[PDB]
């Protein structure tokens, strides 16, 4: 069924165990990706999940309800296409983008960058950024991780939701 | 290394 294109909540909030992150979405550049992320949030799909992979000065990765890094699914019934733009580049911290497993394999997993990551340009859909809470994101990026880059203490998304 | 994958994580 998928929400109508008219539904464009400007924000998605992540209430994490370390505080709230306010994301703002790039609806014009990445309409399908924004719809997916906002709708999964609205459904509660991300509630009680964790950032399963964090690498200092790189990014924080989450969005897999199994927590394995292997799972997650979109609202489209299949993995969906990239929405790439040369003029949206990984120029700094706070950028919201899709994790994937190759071209046009978007599901539910996403990441927020901790620094510039331009080697990812053209390979991951950029679909928003942090408007408020970058200080939190910066701190989350520093958490101790194991040899698999999994945080040793869970960093949970307690709740996620779009603007009402 | 520095990827953000989903299934086969690389160095
Ligand atoms: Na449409």
């Amino acid at each position: 069924a998928i929400p109508p294109d008219s539904w464009q909540p400007p924000n998605v909030y992540l209430e994490t165990s370390m505080g709230i992150i306010v994301l703002e979405l790039y609806w014009k550049h990445a309409p399908k990706t924004c719809k997916n992320f906002a709708e999964l949030a609205r459904r509660g799909y991300y509630n009680g999940t964790k950032f399963h992979r964090i690498i200092k000065d790189f990014m924080i990765q989450g969005g897999d309800p199994t927590g394995t890094g292997r799972g997650g699914a979109s609202i489209y019934g299949k993995q969906f296409e990239d929405e790439l733009h040369p003029d949206l580049k990984f120029t700094g911290a706070g950028i919201l983008a899709m994790a994937n497993a190759g071209p046009d394999t978007n599901g539910s997993q996403f990441f927020v960058t901790l620094a510039p990551t331009q080697w990812l340009d053209g390979k991951h859909t950029i679909f928003g950024r942090v408007c408020q809470g970058i200080g939190m994101v910066n701190r989350v990026g520093m958490v101790e991780t194991n040899s698999q880059d999994r945080p040793v203490d869970d960093v949970k998304i307690i709740k996620a939701y779009p603007s009402g | 290394x520095l990827l953000v994958t989903a299934g086969l994580v690389l160095a």
